[PDB]
């Protein structure tokens, strides 16, 4: 379960950095 | 950290197991270590619990202060017992547990355990909520990561807390944000578990059974798979197991290795844990390595190995197969470590340290085992040889740190405990244990000074006393009798041949089920107490020998006949040359077997801590009455003695009382009869040698019989006594064999010849030549009458010069001899390198050969102290240690007092998990950890300081008061003198021993080493910085046995098999093995600053080596449960240390020999010898009796079982090693 969280978690916020990235080069 | 309450916390949970960790934090949340807690609510108390739980189910059958006031080992002891029941009861789960304990349970429990129960911590009260996240890491739970989903972590990487939380994205982020540290491993809840068949201790039933039923009963203690429902099932497996394993030996590993162990690169590292293999079908005839091959031996010595126990040559094959196998894996070790080192530095070629002996060691035994041409044997041109230990040639070889090599070109490695290299150097750098010894002077030496001539009373004790080797006089008819010098050796030599048959007899005894199957009832030393005891009861009383099993039996046989056959040569001393000779036996017309009457210092000590002497003596002379008037015979003979003591027809009974008040005497109100082996280590003014103690502890009475002292509790003077003929055969052999010889050889009595050669040393004052002629003679009184004392070292130079003769004469068991000891020594070096590596202060400071600092010498002049002063009052019995230990638990006490039923201590004795899993280790771990404590608490107390233990709780945790720890303190100032240095002295020696309070000294050390050292299942960096050198050391070591428990062939073993002995047998031969390595290292640094600051750095390098701190292991092993002791089974003669005519004679003479000896086949298993067989046996060890008291010795430095030595290679590979360096 706190895997589960952890990386979830993580994983949001690193999407949120890769749109934001993606959307700025275009 | 610690808050004074450490050991109760950890014996409340050692009984009623369950979590140390999870007692202690429920301490700290509900009190915060106060005893009596203010709370507004009203409970108070150190659990903080008045409400109804209490009363509750703990009391109300003894007078209970209860809600008022709780005893605080009471308190934790039931606060204890209702955890488990609450752990237990929610199946493992300690979180449930902990809410219902903080909780309740019922009023607004059970709501709350139920919302637990379905996940909904919502549910959940608050407070109840934040005890389960406080309580998180110390309890164990499946709803843990629940309730962690509904920080002083070591930092990964960066810095810490806020940089790997609020950020770190990468994976390292999430898995120091998933982390969760533990904090809860224990070692015997996760790593060994003690499964049914293991802590099960057989009832009588089930003795029998096994017994009858099991072929081997080593068998039951492997659980493969899962368990089996009842012990028949057990033994049905049992025995289809050995079936199975005896069928597969003909193929199996034996037959495998049998050719080629090293010649063929097996690796044993790459092994399954070849449990059922003991080395049976393994004759070692590598093809290639055998040139020349003779089927027919050259004599009818050599042959095979001349062994004279049964069961030779297939203990010594798993001997040899365990030492194959654990060589060629520590030289795979050794080559694995050096690439991995070579890895760091490529230019280190590093040394193996095991290749060359493996490979030797396989040359010499496909030879030995193909009867020719030893292809280890080194070309012997260009040597000029030179250097003698022991009249025996040796060369130094430059490719081979130390390894000498011999006359006939075999070469003997570094560490090999007989070579004379190794020898002779640790004779020359030995730490602080170079004695006196027997180096004064030898029968041949005195002979030659003595009878020489110039007086005629001088020659004429000369001649009684001593034998000429070769003399000009070559008196024609000097005396046809026999000489006290070789009576003395035939003594010795007939001594150490029953010895011989003792060890093999016990060894079988104390390998029956009662003590090697089931959980462990007790230690191994005392197996061996009380089958010895129960020899020696059996002895006196023979209505007990039919409750002995068949080994003990013949154990008690052989004990019986020994005892006999000195009594009848006492009696009858004449039997030897000399008539005039007359029964130095000191009460015949008593016909019985008289197993010596010795009693137990502190068996006396505790019978005067109440009753102090008055009442112990009416004690001793009213259970002797009570034997009076019980048995007739006790009667008529104590009546017949009395009789012609006072010349009266008739004995009034005020006479027996008033006689056995006069011999209850000496046994209270004197050491004389104790065990008091310090005053006989003392050799000035020949005081001691008159007056024998093993004679005049004889009395006509029985010490069977029990009398009630005055508080109804039954004492009978057999309680006092010491049995286990360990300490006790070999002291009464050697007094009375010297008193035998003395006899023997003059008419005289000890006591005369003592004052005879006082009159002529009173007489020849004046001469300078003959006052040395007269003290060499007092030095051969010394000798015979056994006040000498020979040292260890005398038990590997008597090896080495026996060896060389073998070699010499015997090829097979030459080869077989160098075989066993290049293995010891193998073994050993291979410990010292491991722990080496492992163990951090002896690596970082003592195996150094840097000298250490100002205060780490302080603290090993005190761990040296520390076991000094342990050696003098440390109870010899091993039954009195066992029930001191088990009897302050609470459950004795409690059943004691309240309990209607009797129960038994060592039946409600709690018992750490390390002395029922893992026996002999913490035994070891005990002894190390005591001594280390007694030097803390010696060291602090001349200082001053005050010690940890000094504090109410762990001074609770042992019987010891306020009072007596202050009692403590002032014996401590009273007997131990501070030196200018850290060095630490005795006043008296004899009178601290003698000290009521040392006793209570040596239970507080005893008990808080176990408590706070041995009895917790956690090892930790803080708990080693505690204590003193030997505390961390020991501590170091439990950290090495928990940490080799999980490493990954111990666990995969333990859980494919389960079996705690085996991985027990490895482990405590590891830290014997390292403990006395470790005591070595301290004595070393010590003798080092002894020396001025030149000479340290040469004799720290010269004393501090591999091979100097191997032969150290090997020489001063304990091996605490030995049937007798190393130096017994072989043990040169104390005085004898060191042209065709006579040739011609000696031909002649033993050519016409027709005793049954030359006449019989010589008995399987038990020579018994009586008087005509002690009389007629030669003076000199036969080849035969040399080489099974070696392989007997050797028996306990080389373990037998192959299983135990893969064990411990597999420990020492997870471990490592050092692999020297350079050359």
């Amino acid at each position: 379960e706190l895997l589960s969280k952890v990386w979830s978690e993580n994983q949001k916020k690193l999407e949120e950095k890769a749109r934001e990235k993606a959307l700025a080069d275009v | 950290v610690p808050s004074d309450y450490d050991g109760l916390f950890q014996k409340a949970a050692d009984a009623n197991g369950v979590s140390y960790d999870l007692l202690r934090k429920v301490a700290w949340t509900e009190s915060r270590f106060v005893p009596t807690a203010k709370s507004k609510t009203g409970p108070l108390g150190m659990m903080q619990f008045t409400k109804a739980t209490a009363k509750a189910l703990g009391l109300r059958v003894t007078d209970g202060p209860d809600d008022d006031r709780l005893n605080p080992e009471l308190a934790i002891n039931a606060a204890a017992k209702q955890l488990a029941g609450l752990v237990g009861k929610f199946d493992g789960d300690e979180l449930k547990a902990a809410l219902a304990y903080n909780q309740g349970e019922g009023r607004l429990g059970n709501p709350q355990l139920e919302a637990y129960s379905k996940g909904d911590f919502a549910s959940i009260s608050e407070e109840g909520r934040n005890y389960m996240r406080n309580l998180l890491d110390v309890a164990k739970s499946p709803m843990a990561g629940q309730l962690e989903t509904f920080n002083s972590r070591s930092t990964f990487f960066g810095f810490k807390n806020a940089a790997e939380a609020e950020l770190s994205n990468s994976v390292a982020g999430m898995a120091f944000r998933a982390g969760r540290l533990d904090n809860g491993f224990d070692v015997f809840k996760d790593t060994i578990t003690p499964t049914r068949w293991n802590s099960h201790i057989w009832t009588p039933e089930e003795l029998e059974k096994i017994r009858t039923e099991v072929k081997n009963p080593a068998y039951i203690n492997v659980v493969t798979g899962g368990s089996p429902e009842n012990l028949d099932d057990l033994i049905k497996l049992a025995n289809e197991n050995f079936e199975n394993d005896s069928r597969a030996a003909e193929a199996g590993l034996g037959a495998k290795l049998s050719a080629g162990i090293i010649g063929a690169g097996v690796d044993p590292l790459s092994y399954v844990p070849m449990v059922g293999v003991t080395g049976k079908g393994f004759k070692l005839i590598n093809k290639a390595l055998v040139v020349g091959a003779e089927s027919a031996a050259l004599n009818v010595a050599s042959e095979g190995l001349r062994t004279s126990v049964a069961g030779g040559d297939a203990d010594y094959a798993g001997a040899a197969l365990g030492g194959f196998v654990f060589g060629a894996g520590m030289s795979a070790i050794s080559d694995a470590v050096a690439a991995g080192l070579k890895r760091s530095k490529p230019e280190a070629e590093f040394d193996n340290e095991f290749i060359g002996p493996m490979m030797r060691l396989e040359a010499r035994e496909t030879a030995r085992n193909a009867n020719s041409a030893d292809l280890s044997r080194m070309n012997t041109e260009n040597m000029k040889f030179e250097g003698e230990h022991n009249g025996v040639p040796y060369e130094d070889l430059p490719t081979e740190r130390g390894a000498v090599v011999l006359h006939d070109g075999s070469v003997l490695s570094a560490s090999n405990p007989i070579n004379p290299k190794t020898l002779k150097e640790f004779s020359e750098v030995d730490p602080e244990k170079a004695a006196r010894g027997i180096k004064l002077a030898g029968f041949t030496e005195i002979g030659l000074k003595t009878l020489g001539s110039d007086d005629a009373d001088i020659r004429r004790v000369a001649i009684d006393l001593v034998r000429s080797p070769t003399g000009m006089q070559s008196g024609a008819s000097g005396k046809f009798g026999a000489t006290a010098s070789d009576i003395h050796e035939r003594l010795h030599g007939t001594d150490q041949r029953t010895y011989n048959d003792l060890y093999k007899a016990m060894s079988d005894a104390m390998k029956d089920p009662e003590f090697s199957t089931g959980g462990a009832k007790m230690s191994r030393e005392e197996t061996r107490y009380t089958i010895y005891r129960r020899a020696a009861l059996a002895i006196e009383r023979p209505e007990l020998q039919k409750a002995l099993t068949p080994s003990e039996r013949i154990v008690m046989d052989i004990i019986k006949r020994h005892f006999d056959t000195k009594r009848e040569l006492m009696e009858n001393p004449a039997i030897f040359g000399n008539t005039k000779a007359v029964s130095i036996f000191p009460e015949s017309r008593h016909k019985g077997t008289y197993v010596p009457h010795v009693y137990d210092r502190h068996a006396k000590a505790l019978m005067i801590q109440r009753y102090g002497a008055e009442g112990l003596q009416e004690g001793i002379a009213r259970s002797w009455m009570n034997s009076y008037v019980s048995r007739p015979e006790v009667k008529a003979r104590v009546d017949e003695m009395l009789k012609e003591l006072h010349g009266v027809k008739e004995v009034t009974p005020e006479m027996v009382e008033k006689y056995a008040m006069d011999k209850a005497y000496g046994i209270s109100h004197s050491d004389q009869f104790t065990n008091s082996s310090i005053i006989e280590e003392n050799i000035e003014g020949l005081v001691g040698i008159e007056n024998n103690s093993f004679l005049e502890a004889r009395n006509l009475f029985d010490s069977d019989l029990s009398i009630t002292m005055p508080d109804g509790q039954q004492f009978s003077v057999n309680d006092l006594r010491d049995f286990d003929m360990f300490r006790i055969m070999p002291a009464y052999d050697r007094r009375v064999n010297g008193d035998i010889a003395i006899m023997g050889s003059t008419g005289k009595t000890t006591k005369e010849l003592k004052d005879e050669i006082l009159a002529l040393k009173a007489k020849a004052e004046g001469d300078g030549k003959k006052t040395g002629e007269v003290h060499a003679l007092m030095d051969t009184v010394k000798i015979l009458t056994g006040r000498a004392r020979r040292n260890q070292d005398t038990v590997w130079e008597t090896s080495l010069r026996a060896i060389n003769d073998l070699g010499f004469f015997a090829k097979n068991a030459y080869m077989g001899a160098q075989n066993i000891t290049e293995i010891a020594g193998m073994i050993v070096t291979g410990n010292v390198r491991a722990l080496g590596h492992g163990i951090p202060i002896l690596r970082d400071t003592l195996y150094k050969s840097k000298p250490v600092s100002a205060k780490e010498l302080k603290e090993l002049h005190a761990s040296l102290f520390g076991k000094e002063v342990d050696q003098l009052i440390r109870p010899k019995r091993a039954d009195i240690v066992q029930r001191l230990r088990e009897a302050t638990d609470t459950g004795p006490a409690v059943a004691n007092i309240v309990g209607t039923l009797k129960y038994s201590t060592q039946e409600l004795a709690a018992r750490s998990p390390w002395t029922k899993l893992l026996n002999g280790t913490t035994n070891y771990l005990l002894d190390a950890a005591r001594q280390g404590m007694l030097g803390d608490v010696i060291s602090a107390t001349l200082t001053g300081k005050t010690t940890r233990w000094e504090k109410e709780g762990f001074l609770r945790g042992a019987s010891v008061t306020p009072e007596q720890m202050a009692g403590i303190k002032s014996l401590i100032k009273e007997h131990m003198v501070r030196g200018e240095d850290g060095k630490f002295t005795v006043k008296d020696k004899q009178a601290f021993s003698m000290d009521p309070r040392a006793m209570d000294l040596w239970r507080l050390a005893d008990k808080v080493a176990d408590e706070a050292m041995l009895r917790p299942h956690k090892v930790s960096l803080q708990d080693s910085h505690a204590f003193g050198a030997l505390g961390k050391m020991v501590m170091q070591f439990k950290s090495f046995t928990i940490k080799s428990l999980n490493s990954k062939f111990l666990r995969t073993f333990y859980d494919g098999y389960k079996n705690n002995r085996a991985i027990d047998a490895a482990l405590s031969i590891i830290t014997s093995m390292g403990l006395a390595g470790g005591f070595y290292a301290m004595a070393a640094h010590v003798k080092a600053y002894a020396l001025p600051k030149e000479k340290r750095k040469e004799y720290l390098e010269r004393a501090l080596d591999p091979t100097m701190i191997a032969h150290a292991a090997l020489s001063r092993s304990s091996q605490l449960g030995a049937p007798l002791a190393m130096v017994d089974l072989v043990g040169g003669v104390l005085g004898f240390e060191s042209t065709s005519r006579e040739v011609m004679g000696a031909m002649g003479s033993n050519l016409l020999e027709q005793m049954p000896s030359a006449g019989f086949v010589a008995n399987v298993g038990a020579t018994l010898m009586n008087a005509a067989g002690v009389v007629n046996s030669p003076n000199k060890a036969t080849e035969q009796d040399f080489m099974t008291g070696l392989m007997n010795s050797t028996k306990e430095l080389v373990p037998n079982d192959p299983l135990t030595q893969q064990l411990v290679l597999k420990i020492y590979e997870a471990n490592g090693v050092n692999l020297r360096e350079r050359r």
